[PDB]
């Protein structure tokens, strides 16, 4: 009775997941400091 | 779908949001910084690389940069703040700061560089088309004289408002964010650089 | 388990593109990202050895085997767990070259080799804080990380 | 995500609409001009243009299958409503008679004393 | 009721439509099978299957003419903006061969490098 | 992106032993164990 | 079992070696008898008879 006859049904074995980093990376405002900011909703 | 926002557990309008605030982010990097990148430098405006020498290492962006601060002091740009690629970031933290000795020449560290801004570009697969900014080419820099000739023209911040849903489908309200902005850039500010 | 199971997540898609005055707008994407696998192997090994050679071999004892079951462990782990960075294939991105042959140098400039892989490491955000290589190298490489 | 520790798959979970196709943006070509709210056939489409545009700008038509009101028919014709509308693209004028000209929409009112109709949008056929 | 304690007349009040008609259920057929946003000519209609399915089971297919992006078109051809596209219901591409094959809808935007189209999904006739 | 999976670390095990040919027991080592790498993580050195 | 409440799908997981195969049962026909440790040939298979089976018996060869 080797282990290979049950490694399909994965409902029994333990699952236990690979923890790794993901996702993407935020986006930075750069501009800021070469731009005077002039705000006016009537422009 | 109105399915999807249900029994999707994952799923929800904060990865939306969050997306938008992303793509909306990186945009306002691309009107703001493309006129500099973009711009049809002419000959004035233009410094080869004055480093040249023959082996020098690769500190010697000392010699452009330093160039390019005089070539904007005479025409009184005075640049202040340096654009360029993240790829010569290694370099040009270097030359701005205190370089060490090179056959017996003791370089002097650059001032007068309050900041230095390395603009990468950015990309998104979007479906099944990619939309990309162009960043800073490598080997290229920018002397910039800041908020003088450089205006952005903010009319709408941003405004992300949820629309036409179909009841009839059962499909959720269409999310749609819109901005009115723009920008104005100048010749008369910038000083561009190779290597 | 013998197997470990990926990590998973969603992520959203826009672009903000132009709008004129119709301009129907395009509407976004979502995608879904998952982590790599990861399995567990068993190795092994043993011996076999006839009574006599206990009984009248006056060297022979278990303790030389246990010895060697110790050196032949702790080889094949740091094996186990560093040949995957010797044996890789490494590609153009990941080969930095000599880069520090200039011509009649101090053969501590390979720290022009070093200053370059961490250019090379920071370029890529892959910031290489732990170096590796052969013993042979330890004299060159020890001068370049002192005040050469 | 640049210089991640370790790789990750990217799976697009695929869609097929893009947008709600009321309207479609289009590029002059070298002989192409577009005034504001006027009917134009460039690049297949026919539509209400949306920008004036001069050669090689980028332009808007309206192709929503709207009710829309046009004066440009050819004023020989009698246009009456339910007649099938047709686009005369050498004239650059609407006409009821077939021809080889593109079918374009369905008349709801017809011709006035000043030679305006109305008529509904049909699909782009 | 039907134990009703007082006899009454009941006046039936007739409509027509009954839904807005944006998509379509089909009964898929034992040749057939459908991957979730992909197009399909299930039983005469075309559209965005957007349920996966299989021999006798029964999914719905998006109609709405929305404008729609999909690049499973034939390389060979070019697919530029304006030119009607096709459906080889036996190669099941887009293509703009016509011959007998359905016409399903018109290019909003051309053939880009990787085979992509956004196109304005036709309505059916 | 280096991780190392441990089950079991190691375990000896003495087992089978042929009484009728006089044949000690058989003595096996073994270990549950796992390693991950990826090539984000490296740059190749040459000298 | 037999009051179970719901449908059950059983999933038999195989495995192919049943015993250590070190001696083989066997049927005696009509001409055969052992008697116990001796050899035979008792259909198709020849090992030590471990019992004393008379015809139509039950025996194990080794």
């Amino acid at each position: 009775m080797t282990f290979s006859s049950t490694s399909n049904l994965k409902e029994l074995l333990r699952k236990v997941v690979l923890d790794v980093e993901l996702g993407r990376e935020q986006v930075q405002l750069l501009y800021k400091p070469i731009y005077d900011s002039i705000a006016d909703s009537n422009l | 779908t109105k399915e999807m926002k249900d029994f999707n557990q994952t799923f929800s309008v904060e990865i939306l949001n969050k997306s938008i605030g992303e793509s909306y982010n990186a945009l306002l990097n691309h009107i703001h910084l493309s006129p500099i990148i973009n711009f049809n430098y002419k000959a004035s405006n233009k410094t080869a690389f004055k480093g040249e020498t023959n082996d020098p290492i690769w500190l010697g962006i000392w010699r452009t940069l330093t160039q390019a601060q005089k070539d904007t002091v005479i025409a009184k740009r005075q640049g202040n703040i340096l654009m360029a690629s993240s790829a010569d970031q290694i370099e040009i933290e270097m030359a701005l700061n205190g370089g060490h000795l090179l056959n017996g020449s003791m370089y002097p560290s650059i001032k007068n560089i309050s900041t230095v801004i390395y603009y990468d570009g950015w990309e998104v697969t979007v479906g099944k088309k990619t939309y990309s900014y162009k960043g800073v080419t490598p080997g290229k820099g920018y002397l910039i004289r800041p908020k003088r000739g450089f205006k952005e023209l903010i009319k709408r911040d941003l405004t992300t408002e949820v629309g036409n849903a179909d009841l009839s489908k059962l499909v959720e309200n269409q999310i749609v964010g819109h901005c009115y902005r723009g920008a104005f850039a100048a010749v008369e500010e910038n000083v561009q650089e190779i290597s | 388990p013998q197997v470990m199971d990926a990590k998973w997540a969603l992520q959203g898609n826009c672009v903000f593109l132009e709008h004129i005055e119709g301009e129907e707008i395009k509407f976004g994407t979502i995608n879904a990202e998952n982590g790599p696998v990861a399995r567990i192997q068993t190795y092994a090994t043993g011996f076999e050895y006839t009574k006599e050679m206990k009984d009248f071999n006056q060297t022979f004892s278990v303790e030389i085997l246990n010895k060697s079951i110790g050196e032949s462990y702790n080889a094949l782990l740091n094996h186990i767990h560093l040949s995957p960075i010797i044996n890789f294939n490494y590609k153009a991105s990941n080969k930095t070259a000599f880069k520090g042959e200039t011509n009649d140098p101090i053969w501590l400039g390979i720290w022009r080799t070093l200053t370059q892989a961490q250019k090379d490491t920071v370029i890529a955000k892959r910031q290489g804080n732990i170096l590796m290589a052969s013993s042979a190298d330890q004299i060159e490489i020890e001068m370049a990380l002192n005040g050469g | 995500f640049k210089g991640q520790p370790t790789p990750s798959t990217i799976t697009q979970i695929t869609r097929a609409k893009i947008s709600d196709g009321k309207s479609v943006r289009v590029i002059l070509s070298e002989g192409e001009s577009t005034k504001t709210q006027q009917f134009y056939l460039i690049n297949g489409f026919f539509g209400v243009a949306m920008q004036d545009g001069e050669k090689g700008d980028e332009v808007t038509l309206q192709i929503e299958q709207a009710e829309y009101e046009t004066d440009n028919i050819v004023t020989s014709e009698a246009f009456e409503a339910g007649k099938l509308i047709y686009w005369d693209n050498t004239a650059k004028k609407f006409t009821t008679t077939s021809a080889s000209n593109r079918l374009v929409g369905r008349v709801t009112d017809g011709k006035d004393s000043n030679n305006v109709i109305w008529f509904i949008l049909l699909p782009q056929q």
